[PDB]
């Protein structure tokens, strides 16, 4: 997501996959992947209320995000 | 607090331990090679990104050497962000757009190191593991690039605790490397063994010795060739686009300036 | 031969005088290499070779980036070739008449040329100060031949 | 405006390409030293090498004195010290 | 998984007619796809309101 | 008729022309 | 001392004793 | 070259664990194989 | 902090990469 869009876009997940998810005790935890959710959620809602023709590679995010979690779930 | 814990359990810890750095050097290596590929104010910014990656990867050595795991993390922190902030300076792209998933593939694997650990045995070239064909191979190759050799051993004499000095530390990297070569030559002639008195195959010979010839023709031949098709080329055809005749006339005042142009 | 007893002697002395001065100044057994040295050569060697493969880049593109020089037309001469047999309508102008741009000037070019992009793409790439003014004369005078 | 040259040959290849032999080039001198320093530990790891300065001082007396008979004999010396490495060991242990 | 791919609908409806009903579509969206794993097999049956 | 065993061979002759062995 | 440490070396270190 | 790989990798390991008294020792023995031609021959002989 | 014993040293270890000790 980061090499398709930028700026405030992306750059603020990216970052917080290497240096919070990535260095971690074992498996990231609860509150990272919530707050993934939540960013991508977001950003997803303020690209809607507009940059302008906003680009939704936040729905793939979001549904992979939210696909992990139910991986997650059934551990 | 919460910060403070996430970092003791990233330093103390009780995970394994496991060397990832031949695939973070590989990582980088692809890097450099990119952003050199890619010189296309970009002149200048590819010449800084040049001085960084070599910059970084200087660095990285001087961690995984004094097994720094703090220091690594460090260095994480600070390169994530900093090449995130280089991201807005786009000012001097699918060069750039790779540059950054191949170090996005280096946070990774460096993020694993530092989450993992760093292991007891450390040194030890990478290519002189096995002494097959393939490490030959590599390791020959390796002592082809025009500097890697002699930076490596510098680099590590620097952080490595020796008694000896670069001279020395020099001559045992020598005799290593030497030993290695032979050793490798050694074990795939065991391999496969070449009958006591067998010629030396004609294809073999006709190959390699070809290949000399040709090159030495390219040293003296192909210079003049190239040179000579070159400079041949000459002649565009050059026309009086006017006919100005001016006669000149009187001696005070020159005039008869009846003269024609290109419709004529 | 005289070389070899020149180069044996060069060496040898070489080898003399640091056996010399490890007996003068010993070095404890097993005693590292001390940091500050260690840094200090190789640091220097780092940068030897730095200074090989990118400071010649550097100093390269900083004298070649160098460009650019502003270039007006002094006059306008438009002839207006008329006449097939005599080519005539002269009516030119020179430095005076012509006005180089200035800052405001530019934008108002620009300005006027806005909508189409390349349009106003030549004028603000050209620089101020640059895109001169054609105030070609159109009084005659002289008459014709 | 006009585009004042400041390079000379080709900044695009011609200088480029002057570049990287020039990098080559030095990367062979560089490795002319990290490459057989091995090859000489005979000649230049010697333990003490007092009784090789002593014959080397000794064609030089025997120079200025011309007696140059005595000179050809211990260039003979010299000589048979560097063709062979194990006298070398002798001839240059520490104590004796 | 159907009741999942109308989880996309829903989000999809929203972005493309860009409203005030689409961002109400958005939300329905990632609601029931935080708390919908619970009434996937909780509503089956036992209430579909 | 260049064999794979022929292939092998000249690369590493050659190698050993530059490199030891 | 360093120096005499690292040319300390002699033949009887080569000699074969059972190296393994 | 069996037994010089040995001594170039014990050189290494002496270097991890860090002590440096052997590597001092092990470099001497380096320097006389290598300063000495006719042990060199003796130490890398085929079989023993 | 380069002390004049350290400044030495290294001179002379340079002098050392090049010539011989
Ligand atoms: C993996 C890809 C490999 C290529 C990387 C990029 C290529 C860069 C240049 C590679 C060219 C390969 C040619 C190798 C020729 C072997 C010679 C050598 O020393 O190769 C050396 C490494 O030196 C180098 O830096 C390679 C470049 C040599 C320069 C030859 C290139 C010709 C162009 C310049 C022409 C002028 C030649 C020099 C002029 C005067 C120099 C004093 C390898 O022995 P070694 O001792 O470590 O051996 C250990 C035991 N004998
Ligand atoms: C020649 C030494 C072995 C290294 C293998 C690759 C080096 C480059 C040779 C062919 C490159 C096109
Ligand atoms: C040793 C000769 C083998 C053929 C040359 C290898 C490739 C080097 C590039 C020179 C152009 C022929
Ligand atoms: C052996 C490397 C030490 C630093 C270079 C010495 C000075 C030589 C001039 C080259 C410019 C850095
Ligand atoms: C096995 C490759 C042929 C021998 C090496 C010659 C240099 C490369 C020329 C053709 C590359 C396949
Ligand atoms: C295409 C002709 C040669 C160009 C570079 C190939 C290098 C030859 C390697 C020789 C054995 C690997
Ligand atoms: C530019 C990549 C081609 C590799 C340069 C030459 C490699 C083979 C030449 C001599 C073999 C050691
Ligand atoms: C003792 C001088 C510093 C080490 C030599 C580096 C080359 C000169 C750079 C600064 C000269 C004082
Ligand atoms: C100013 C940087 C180096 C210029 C020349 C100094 C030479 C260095 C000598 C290295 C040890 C004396
Ligand atoms: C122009 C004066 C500077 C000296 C040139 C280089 C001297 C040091 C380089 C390598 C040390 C032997």
């Amino acid at each position: 997501n980061h090499m398709v869009t930028a700026s405030a876009g992306s750059l603020v997940l990216p970052v917080l996959v290497f240096l919070w998810a990535m260095l971690s005790i074992p498996r990231p935890s609860k509150r990272f992947w919530m707050t993934a959710i939540v960013f991508t959620e977001i950003a997803v809602v303020v690209k809607y209320l507009f940059t302008d023709g906003y680009i939704k590679y936040d729905l793939v995010q979001l549904m992979a995000l939210f696909f992990h979690r139910s991986q997650l779930l059934c551990y | 607090p919460l910060r403070r814990f996430f970092h003791d359990i990233l330093h103390t810890k009780y995970r394994a331990a496991t060397d990832v750095y031949a695939l973070m050097f590989l990582a980088d290596v692809v890097d450099f090679i990119i952003i050199i590929f890619g010189f296309w104010q970009v002149p200048e910014a590819f010449l800084v990104m040049l001085l960084i990656q070599f910059s970084t990867m200087v660095v990285d050595r001087a961690l995984y050497l004094r097994k720094t795991v703090l220091g690594k993390l460090a260095f994480q922190v600070a390169l994530v962000l900093a090449i995130h902030l280089w991201m807005f300076f786009i000012l001097p792209n699918v060069v750039a757009q790779l540059w950054y998933f191949v170090k996005c593939i280096y946070f990774a694997l460096s993020a694993y190191q530092i989450r993992c650990g760093y292991p007891t045995r450390i040194l030890g070239n990478f290519l002189t593991k096995k002494y097959n064909h393939l490490n030959l191979f590599l390791f020959q190759g390796f002592r082809l690039v025009p500097f890697l050799v002699e930076l490596r051993a510098v680099m590590d004499w620097v952080w490595t605790d020796t008694t000896l000095s670069l001279s020395s530390w020099m001559c045992v990297e020598d005799i290593y490397a030497n030993i290695f070569i032979i050793k490798c030559s050694r074990e795939t002639e065991k391999k496969y063994p070449q009958p006591k008195g067998q010629k030396k195959k004609k294809i073999v010979k006709y190959g390699m010795g070809g290949l000399i010839i040709l090159f030495l023709i390219a040293i003296i031949w192909f210079p003049l060739l190239f040179m000579s098709l070159v400079r041949s080329v000459v002649g565009v055809v050059n026309q009086p686009i006017d006919v100005t005749v001016t006669l000149k006339l009187g001696g005070y005042e020159p005039l008869f300036t009846m003269s024609a142009q290109q419709p004529s | 031969s005289w070389m070899c007893v020149e180069d044996i002697y060069a060496n040898i002395f070489i080898i003399k005088c640091s056996r010399e001065t490890e007996k003068k100044y010993p070095q404890p057994k097993g005693q590292k290499k001390k940091k500050i040295v260690k840094y200090g050569m190789g640091g220097l060697i780092i940068l030897f070779l730095i200074a090989i493969i990118w400071f010649p880049l550097l100093f390269m593109s900083l004298v070649r980036s160098v460009v650019g020089v502003v270039n007006q037309p002094i006059d306008v001469t438009v002839t207006l070739k008329l006449g097939g047999y005599e080519p005539l309508f002269t009516m030119s102008a020179q430095q005076p008449s012509i006005i180089p741009f200035t800052a405001q000037a530019y934008e108002e070019l620009s300005r006027q040329f806005d909508p189409q992009p390349l349009a106003m793409q030549f004028i603000s790439q050209y620089s101020p100060e640059d895109i001169v003014t054609a105030q070609i004369e159109g009084s005659s005078g002289a008459l014709w031949r | 405006k006009v585009s004042p040259p400041s390079l000379g040959f080709l900044a695009g290849y011609g200088i480029m390409g002057l570049y990287v032999s020039i990098v080559l080039v030095i990367g062979k001198f560089v490795r002319g030293f990290f490459s057989e320093i091995s090859h000489s530990i005979m000649f230049e790891e010697l333990p003490c090498v007092d009784r090789i300065l002593k014959l080397c001082q000794d064609i030089f007396l025997v120079r200025e004195t011309r007696e140059l008979e005595l000179e050809e004999e211990l260039y003979a010396k010299l000589i048979f010290l560097y063709r062979s490495p194990e006298t070398m060991i002798k001839w240059t242990r520490e104590k004796e | 998984y159907l009741f999942w791919l109308v989880l996309v609908v829903v989000f999809v409806t929203g972005a493309t007619r860009i409203s005030i009903f689409g961002l109400g579509y958005l939300l329905a969206c990632f609601y029931l796809l935080l708390f919908g794993t619970a009434l996937l097999q909780r509503d089956t049956r036992a209430r579909l309101v | 008729c260049c064999e794979s065993s022929d292939c092998l061979e000249i690369c590493m002759e050659c190698c050993g022309i530059c490199f030891p062995s | 001392d360093h120096a005499t440490v690292i040319h300390s070396g002699d033949y009887f270190l080569f000699e074969s004793d059972s190296e393994e």
